[PDB]
């Protein structure tokens, strides 16, 4: 029952350790997430990759 | 859908063989494990004891062993049956891998700006169903004339002349690399084959 | 720790220590003796933590700055050796992580996106205009950057 | 603790080792089996339309 | 374990007695005695080693 | 009188106890260290000329 | 098994051993801005 | 670190107590391993204060005249402190 | 009581032979050993000195190697810039 | 008196434990530099004067811990050691034959000149032959030796014996 | 405060005591692996963005080319053997045993001094000087004797910086199977030492046999670039050098991986309370895979043109060098059964990691062994991913293990449980999302070594993206975990 929300003392976990543990972890992902989508989406592209570009040549 | 020839059928039909395998010892191990780590960590199912057992060893031992000849097995006439059709051949082509562009029978192919890193500008033409032989090498560096959808894969070595044996089934355009590490331009050095 | 050189002296065989009188240091070349203090591997640690301290204390300065150097020290010579050996390739990663380069980019295309399951397969891709010119902190892309020309 | 369950080696074994192996063993036959029909199409006739 | 107490390994219940003997030696320079020798110089070495200690043959 | 005999009583009863073999040579080990310190030297000198590429013979 | 050494040196907002911390490692602003969550109840005697 | 060695509040007009003292506490991390901690909340004693409690408690439950005790600010609280046991 | 004394004053053996040496010949292993080598000194040695006696006026009539074609005298213009600083072998 | 420790040699702290890696070093850089720059930093019967002086640390320090530190256990260690020397010796020796017999083994060849007979009186064996690889000089060379072989296996079983 | 520094800098380089050189090992295994990584972020920046975003030139392509290749040897040969065979070899040999020093005390430290003289080189050559060696981790000729990027002399200081690495290795085997075959205490049998000492000694065996050939291998191209020699030309062998080099290649290999196995054990018994199930059978099954290691050195050379009959017995005896390993991994299953392992140990958590990523690298590598499979799979990213799912997921947890085994017993502060958490399932999660979809890259085409990609590849780079972002993470949480471990505390007040 010492320490904080996120860390506990020495090896003692904190209580109901896990479920905390995994959910700032899908929060860590979540964030990277977003880093990546908005470095795909403001970074640098070819003129390869527009949609008029690869909606033309996925046809034939 | 078309395979585009018979050795890439025969090296897909071994994969899946093999994926099929894999897939159901990981099953079975996964279950057990499953039932493993649900005892352990609801502190059930304890024995100090229980650091031996002959039989389970030894046939433990055993089962992977009558599995794993089958595999060889296969593989290994997979293997030759990728190399019989040499000798049944009527059309040479010779190919050189230059510094970052390809020779085909002294006619070049570098790189174009139509297409990002696959097209070239001089492709190489060979004719559907007629048994090809390529003579590959380098002048310069080592690289290695990869086309995988074909099941063709060989290095170009300086002064080591190589000779695999090509055959194609579906008309289009292929696109391979050069996989192999050659320089600065390595990773701009496609290989175009056409089978018309 | 202390020096049992009182002891080495009345000891049993004295005439073993008459050579620490020379330039000799104790710990290193001198006889081991059967009364000597028990040398411990890092004294430090071995000193403070008895005593509930960890060994380092950051309030020091002399101390915070021995164990930067001990953990952040040749990571950060070597990365100030790149970037004085290289500083084209960090002002590159400059330019890039802060959306100050952009290769080919237009004003109000969209892009091709996705995530996953293998190559790019038209049944799954979906496209994106940049937020930032939707926004509009964005209106041209520089072009005094490098480019690589030839590709 | 006082709540672990201790067992001897007998029973352990015959309690808990040979029916995990029992229960592995069905699970390599279902997904042999399983697996093969997911890929080929066919529980014995390789791929399906093909052959 | 401590060096002459009586000990019980309770995993199996025997009683051990552990017990160091010190191996003092002769200085090994060549002025070993060649003859039985009496307890004068002995006891002399003895009451320095007990007292003050004896370098280790490192 | 065997040369072996007085070699290992010197060893024992000729010379000041040194713990370490090489401190019972005195003038080898300053020359051993100096042969330390001078190939410290000659490593550095030679990763500086090889690098900036003036030899330092021209100075 | 730890003795915390002087309180009186170490309970200051701003201090050289907090910014050494945050430069290096074992503190940041999570503690200054939330001490509810990530200093929480804390190691001592109950 | 140096303070107040704990102490029993008491109540008069409710008439109840409790023992109180200064709690230590610093961020939580690794411990040490040779290293029991020793008495913080009584410094430099040997922990007879719990003793001192235990003894005590049935004498304040069972109603003390504390009148002799300082008070606590201007409230209706009074410190007793738990160097001896309580008898009164 | 030290072995030391042994060290020191070493017991003195009679021996039944001239010699130590000869005494050390007794043993099969020695003799084997200077067999082989009487053996090499023997055949090899003084056979090796008699050829170059009876060969001793004739002319070697080896064909010699061919090595560097005209064609080839350029090396395929190939760098041969030894470390030494000259394109010569060190010999 | 003295009080007797284990029978493992203890170890003492000596300068070869850098001495050797400074050594290396220093003989890598010097090739470095001549390489580059196609002279010498210091003269090489210098550099090989420090490499023979700093080396010459193994044989004082092993007399006097024969003199004084030696036992079976030490003498079984020290023989193994050697062993695995020896060992690794067979082996720079095996790699160097491989890089050697590599394109010898392969008899097919493509040569500058004819190997083939009936065209010429000395062609047939062209091939077959390097001629010029001093041969009974190098079959001197094997007799002597054969005479520092057989000379030093009997004089080290005489002393043994 | 002169005769202080003196005596520190003589304690720390004249020592001979097996503990000493133990973290000196360490400490030099951690460092250099805190580089390669920081190399390998580079590597996956490069990767991620599209455009040559950080080079910004063909021509200058050949600074990424110098990045992978010096990625690769500073994680191979300076962080993994440095720590799993340098560190705890050193520390724990000695004692497992019962004694005191190991053999030839003065050799140990020539072997750490050799290593430093070694990086020391290696540090110079590839970073103050210009157009370094660019020929990837496998310097195969003629790109790395006769090209245009590689003539200056830092090459061949690299190549001897493989050379001083190769003497250290050695003298570091010889002197770990000599200490541990003599010294052993009285009533202790060579085939009762504990795990780890086995499979030290098979290590050692296996570095003893196969380093000369390297060795050979590497004066070899030193001669082919300084005495104009032709070995390895147009008119040479190259595929001589590939023999050679990979004779030495997969020795190498199981060098790395088999420590990793003799520290799982050990701490398991540790960790556990439980003995190892068939210990006979696990030490019996390290040397066969020693042993059977020896023979299937061309199963990197499958394209090169290689005899059909090589082909099919070089398949044939990966698949028996595969069969031991699953021995392995079932005894391993079997030992956590009924055990009492602790369930909130990170130690524990890393052996899970460990066991799942070995058993899929294996899989993954046992399907590379088939000869005709190998078509399409060699030079792809699935090595890439197979090689980093076994190296960096099985090798590097199992040293996580030891990490948070040993720091408290090394240095006598307990351990940040939830810290440790945070940062082995960031690192388990990050890693994942980095290799995982290589392998399904490599089945669709994609070629390695390359700074630029087909726009066929995004998905899979993206997700590398989203990895490398998370293991940026992971490795700053574990960086300053470790500062905080030795440091006091820094808030303490009154409640
Ligand atoms: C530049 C960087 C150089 C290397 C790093 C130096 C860090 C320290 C710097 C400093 O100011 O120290 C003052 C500081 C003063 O000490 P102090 O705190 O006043 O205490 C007095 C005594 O030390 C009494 O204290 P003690 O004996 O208890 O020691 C304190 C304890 C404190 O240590 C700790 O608490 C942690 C130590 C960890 C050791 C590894 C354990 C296993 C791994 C655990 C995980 C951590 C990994 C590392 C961190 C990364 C984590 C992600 O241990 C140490 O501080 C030293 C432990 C060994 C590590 C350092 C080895 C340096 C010499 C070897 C150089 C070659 C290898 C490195 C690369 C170069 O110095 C030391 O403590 C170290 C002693 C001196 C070391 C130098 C000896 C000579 C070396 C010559 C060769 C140098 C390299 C080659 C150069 C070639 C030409 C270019
Ligand atoms: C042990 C060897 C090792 C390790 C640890 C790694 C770690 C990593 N490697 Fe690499 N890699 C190789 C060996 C290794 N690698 C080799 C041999 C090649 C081929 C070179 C070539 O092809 O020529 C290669 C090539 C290679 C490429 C080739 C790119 C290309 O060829 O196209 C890429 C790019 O994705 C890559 C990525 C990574 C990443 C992202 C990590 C890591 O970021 C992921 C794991 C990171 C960790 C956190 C480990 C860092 C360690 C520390 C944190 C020390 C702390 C202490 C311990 C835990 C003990 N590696
Ligand atoms: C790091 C350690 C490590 C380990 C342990 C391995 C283990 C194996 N490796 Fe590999 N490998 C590398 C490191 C490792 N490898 C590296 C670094 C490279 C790249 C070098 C480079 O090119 O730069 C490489 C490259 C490499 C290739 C190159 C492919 C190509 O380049 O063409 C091949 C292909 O043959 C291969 C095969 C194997 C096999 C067959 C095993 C086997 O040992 C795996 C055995 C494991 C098991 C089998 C798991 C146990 C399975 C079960 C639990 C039961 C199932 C059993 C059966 C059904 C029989 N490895
Ligand atoms: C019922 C819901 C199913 C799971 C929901 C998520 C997946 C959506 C549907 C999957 C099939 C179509 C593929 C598109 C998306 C795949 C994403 C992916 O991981 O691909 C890798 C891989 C790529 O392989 P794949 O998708 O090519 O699989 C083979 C597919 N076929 C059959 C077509 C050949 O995807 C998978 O393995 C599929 C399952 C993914 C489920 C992941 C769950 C665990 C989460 C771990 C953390 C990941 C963080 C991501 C955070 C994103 C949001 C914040
Ligand atoms: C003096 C040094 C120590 C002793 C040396 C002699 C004993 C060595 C015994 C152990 C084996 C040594 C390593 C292998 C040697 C062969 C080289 C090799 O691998 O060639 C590859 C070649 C194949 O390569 P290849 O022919 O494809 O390539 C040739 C090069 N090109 C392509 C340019 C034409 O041969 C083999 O792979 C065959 C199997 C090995 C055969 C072993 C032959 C040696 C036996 C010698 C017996 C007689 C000795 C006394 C007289
Ligand atoms: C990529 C390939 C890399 C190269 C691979 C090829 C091998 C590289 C070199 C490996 C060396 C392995 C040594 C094995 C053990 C040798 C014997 C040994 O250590 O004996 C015990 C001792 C060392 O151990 P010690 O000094 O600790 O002794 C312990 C105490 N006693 C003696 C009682 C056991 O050796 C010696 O006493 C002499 C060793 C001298 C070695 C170096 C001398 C010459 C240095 C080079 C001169 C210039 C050359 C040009
Ligand atoms: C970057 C360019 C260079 C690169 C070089 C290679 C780098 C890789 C690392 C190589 C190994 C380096 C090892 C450390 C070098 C210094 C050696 C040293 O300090 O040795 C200690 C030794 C102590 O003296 P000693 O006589 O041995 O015994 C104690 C006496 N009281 O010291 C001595 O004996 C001598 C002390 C100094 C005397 C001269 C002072 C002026
Ligand atoms: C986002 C904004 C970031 C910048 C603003 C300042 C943030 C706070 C100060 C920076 C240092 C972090 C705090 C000190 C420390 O030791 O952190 C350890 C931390 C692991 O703890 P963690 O899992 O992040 O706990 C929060 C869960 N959401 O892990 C690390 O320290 C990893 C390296 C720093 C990560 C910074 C990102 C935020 C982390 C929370
Ligand atoms: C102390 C122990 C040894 C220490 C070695 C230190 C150096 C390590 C480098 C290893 C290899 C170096 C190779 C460079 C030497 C080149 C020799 C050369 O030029 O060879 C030609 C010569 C035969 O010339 P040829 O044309 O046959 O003569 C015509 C009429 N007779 O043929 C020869 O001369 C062949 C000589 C033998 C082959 C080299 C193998 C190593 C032996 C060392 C030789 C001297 C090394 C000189 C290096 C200088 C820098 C230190
Ligand atoms: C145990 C240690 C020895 C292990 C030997 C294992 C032998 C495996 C099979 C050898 C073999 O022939 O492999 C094929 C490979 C290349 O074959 P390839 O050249 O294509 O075919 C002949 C073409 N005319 O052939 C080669 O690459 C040649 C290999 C020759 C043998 C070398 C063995 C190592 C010698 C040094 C270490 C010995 C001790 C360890
Ligand atoms: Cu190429
Ligand atoms: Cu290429
Ligand atoms: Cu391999
Ligand atoms: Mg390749
Ligand atoms: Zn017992």
């Amino acid at each position: 029952d010492k320490g904080g929300f996120f860390f506990g003392v020495g090896t003692q976990l904190p209580r109901n350790f896990f479920p905390k543990f995994l959910a700032t972890t899908s929060a860590i992902m979540g964030v990277t997430y977003g880093l990546v989508w908005l470095y795909n989406a403001a970074g640098p592209r070819a003129k390869t990759q527009t949609r008029k570009w690869k909606e033309l040549e996925s046809e034939d | 859908m078309r395979y585009g020839n018979r050795e890439i059928e025969s090296i897909i039909l071994f994969f899946d063989q093999t994926i099929i395998l894999y897939t159901s010892i990981i099953n079975a191990l996964i279950v057990g494990i499953i039932i493993i780590i649900r005892k352990w960590y609801n502190r059930k199912g304890i024995c100090n004891q229980y650091i031996y057992h002959i039989k389970i060893e030894v046939i433990w031992t055993i089962l992977p062993i009558i599995f794993l000849i089958v595999i060889v097995l296969h593989s290994v006439t997979v293997i030759y049956n990728l190399e019989i059709n040499k000798g049944t051949n009527n059309k040479y082509i010779n190919v050189i891998g230059n510094q970052w562009y390809w020779i085909y029978n002294n006619i070049e192919s570098r790189i174009s700006s139509l297409g990002r890193i696959i097209l070239v500008d001089q492709p190489l033409f060979i004719k559907a169903n007629n048994n090809t032989h390529l003579i590959i090498s380098s002048l310069d560096v080592i690289h290695s004339f990869a086309l995988p959808t074909l099941g063709i894969k060989v290095d170009a070595i300086p002064g080591r002349i190589n000779n695999i044996s090509i055959n194609g089934l579906t008309q289009g355009l292929y696109v391979g690399y050069c996989s192999e590490l050659c320089g600065s331009g390595h990773a701009f050095m496609p290989i175009n084959l056409i089978v018309y | 720790h202390g020096s049992n050189l009182y002891n080495r002296v009345h000891g049993n065989l004295p005439q073993l220590y008459v050579e620490q009188l020379y330039n000799t240091d104790e710990i290193l070349d001198t006889v081991p003796h059967s009364s000597d203090p028990v040398h411990h591997m890092f004294p430090k640690c071995a000193a403070a933590s008895p005593l509930g301290f960890r060994p380092y204390d950051n309030n020091k300065l002399w101390d915070a700055f021995v164990l930067w150097a001990i953990v952040y020290g040749v990571t950060t010579i070597f990365c100030v050796l790149h970037i004085l050996k290289y500083p084209q390739i960090w002002k590159h990663l400059f330019e890039t992580l802060t959306f100050q380069y952009t290769y080919q980019r237009e004003i109000g295309e969209e892009y091709v996106w996705q995530y996953g399951g293998g190559g790019l397969n038209p049944a799954k891709w979906r496209f994106v205009k940049s937020p930032l010119e939707e926004l509009g902190l964005v209106t041209e892309y520089r072009s005094d950057l490098d480019y690589p020309d030839d590709l | 603790g006082g709540d672990a369950e201790i067992l001897s080696y007998t029973e352990y074994v015959s309690t808990v080792v040979y029916p995990t192996i029992f229960y592995m063993a069905i699970t390599f036959v279902v997904s042999l089996f399983l697996m093969y029909y997911y890929i080929y199409g066919t529980f014995f006739s390789s791929t399906r339309n093909r052959f | 374990v401590p060096p002459n107490t009586l000990a019980v390994c309770i995993d199996c219940g025997i009683h051990f007695v552990a017990r160091i003997n010190e191996q003092l030696t002769f200085w090994p320079d060549g002025t070993q005695p060649w003859e039985k020798v009496d307890f004068k110089a002995v006891e002399g070495f003895l009451y320095k080693h007990y007292k003050y200690g004896s370098p280790l043959m490192i | 009188k065997h040369p072996e005999w007085v070699r290992t009583m010197r060893m024992f009863h000729g010379t000041v106890w040194r713990h370490r073999p090489e401190f019972r040579h005195p003038w080898f080990s300053r020359g051993s260290r100096a042969s330390g310190i001078i190939m410290l030297v000659f490593g550095a000198v030679a990763y500086g000329e090889i690098t900036f590429g003036k030899r330092l013979g021209g100075v | 098994g730890t003795n915390p050494g002087d309180i009186a040196l170490n309970s200051k907002r701003f201090t050289v051993g907090k910014f050494v911390a945050w430069a290096c490692g074992g503190w940041g602003l999570k503690d200054w801005i939330f001490p509810s969550l990530f200093i929480g109840r804390g190691d001592g005697p109950d | 670190m140096n303070h107040e060695r704990p102490w029993v509040f008491l109540n008069k007009v409710t008439g109840k107590w409790g023992a109180c003292g200064w709690q230590p506490f610093w961020k939580a991390t690794s411990q040490s391993l040779n290293y029991i901690p020793d008495n913080f909340i009584a410094l430099r004693t040997n922990g007879s204060w719990v003793r001192n409690l235990w003894q005590s408690s049935k004498v304040l439950d069972r109603g003390l005249n504390a009148s002799g005790y300082p008070t606590v600010g201007t409230t209706d609280w009074v410190r007793i402190p738990l160097d001896a046991p309580l008898e009164a | 009581m030290s072995t030391n004394k042994n060290v020191f004053f070493p017991p003195a053996l009679h021996l039944k032979e001239n010699s130590i040496f000869q005494y050390k010949f007794k043993n099969l292993a020695v003799r084997h050993d200077a067999a082989r080598l009487g053996i090499i000194l023997a055949g090899p040695t003084l056979f090796y000195w008699f050829t170059v006696y009876y060969f001793k006026g004739m002319p070697n009539g080896l064909p010699p190697v061919l090595l560097n074609p005209f064609v080839n005298r350029n090396y395929r213009g190939q760098k041969r810039d030894m470390p030494w600083g000259t394109d010569c072998a060190f010999l | 008196m003295i009080l007797n420790t284990n029978i493992n040699y203890g170890g003492r702290n000596s300068r070869l434990c850098y001495l050797i890696p400074l050594m290396v070093h220093t003989i890598f850089l010097y090739l470095a530099y001549l390489i580059y720059y196609n002279i010498n930093l210091i003269n090489i019967y210098l550099l090989l004067i420090i490499i023979i002086f700093i080396n010459i640390e193994w044989p004082l320090v092993i007399i006097y811990e024969y003199i004084y530190l030696t036992n079976y256990n030490i003498q079984n260690n020290l023989l193994y050691n050697i062993a695995t020397f020896i060992f690794l010796e067979i082996l720079l020796f095996i790699g160097f034959y491989w890089l050697y017999i590599n394109n010898i083994i392969h008899y097919p060849n493509n040569l500058p000149y004819n190997n083939n007979i009936a065209v010429n009186l000395l062609d047939h064996l062209n091939h077959n032959n390097n001629t010029d690889i001093c041969l009974y000089i190098i079959l001197h060379n094997l007799l002597l030796l054969l005479y520092v072989t057989l000379i030093l296996q009997l004089v080290h079983r005489y002393v043994q014996l | 405060m002169i005769n202080n520094i003196m005596h520190m800098i003589n304690k720390y380089t004249l020592t001979t005591s097996h503990k000493i050189i133990g973290i000196l090992y360490g400490y030099m295994g951690y460092i250099a692996g805190i580089l390669g990584y920081i190399i390998s972020m580079l590597i996956r920046m490069e990767l991620n963005t599209q455009g040559l975003a950080i080079v910004r030139k063909v021509k200058e392509v050949t600074i990424y080319n110098n990045w992978i290749t010096i990625h690769g040897l500073i994680m191979l040969f300076v962080f993994i053997m440095p720590v799993g065979i340098g560190f705890y070899g050193n520390y724990l040999i000695p004692m497992l045993i019962g004694t005191s020093e190991l053999s030839m005390p003065r050799m140990n430290g020539i072997s750490f001094w050799m290593l430093i003289v070694g990086v020391v080189i290696f540090v110079i050559s590839n970073v103050l000087m210009s157009k370094p060696i660019s020929s990837g981790w496998t310097l195969y000729p003629p790109l790395s004797t006769r090209d245009a990027d590689n003539i200056g002399v830092n090459i061949d200081l690299s190549l001897l910086v493989v050379h001083v690495l190769g003497i250290s290795s050695t003298i570091g085997s010889v002197n770990y199977i000599t200490t541990n075959k003599y010294n052993r205490h009285v009533g202790l049998t060579f085939m009762n030492i504990n795990i780890y000492n086995f499979s030290i000694i098979v290590t050692s065996i296996l570095l003893i046999g196969s380093l000369p050939i390297l060795g050979v291998a590497i004066t070899g191209l030193l001669l082919d670039r300084n005495i104009n020699s032709t070995i390895y030309d147009v008119i040479g062998d190259p595929v001589l050098y590939q023999h050679l080099f990979w004779f030495f290649g997969h020795p190498e290999v199981y060098v790395i991986i088999l420590p990793v196995f003799g520290l799982t054990s050990l701490i398991l018994t540790s960790i556990i309370h439980k003995d190892i199930f068939g210990r006979e059978g696990m030490m019996y099954c390290i040397i066969s895979i020693g042993v059977v290691g020896y023979f299937v050195w061309a199963h990197h050379m499958f394209t090169v043109g290689l005899d059909i009959d090589s082909r099919s017995y070089f398949s044939i005896a990966t698949s028996i060098i595969s069969i031991p390993t699953s021995v392995k991994m079932f005894s391993y299953i079997n030992t956590w059964a009924s055990g009492r392992g602790f369930r909130g140990n990170n130690s524990s958590w890393s052996f899970f990691s460990f066991l799942i990523c070995f058993c899929f690298g294996g899989f993954t590598g046992l399907l590379l062994s088939s000869g005709s499979l190998d078509i399409m799979l060699h030079d792809t990213y699935f090595v890439v991913g197979h090689f980093h799912t076994v190296l960096s997921l099985a090798a590097t947890f199992g040293l996580l293990i030891a990490h948070y085994f040993f720091l408290p017993i090394i240095f006598s502060y307990s351990i940040f449980e939830s810290f440790s958490f945070y940062h082995t399932f960031l690192l388990l999660v990050g890693a994942l999302l980095v290799f995982y979809p290589m392998h399904l890259a490599g089945l669709s085409g994609m070629a390695r070594r390359v700074p630029e990609y087909a726009d066929i590849f995004i998905p899979f780079m993206t997700v590398g993206f989203h990895g490398t972002f998370l293991l940026i993470f992971s490795t700053l949480t574990f960086i300053r975990s470790y500062f905080q471990f030795l440091s006091h505390i820094n808030h303490s007040n009154y409640l």
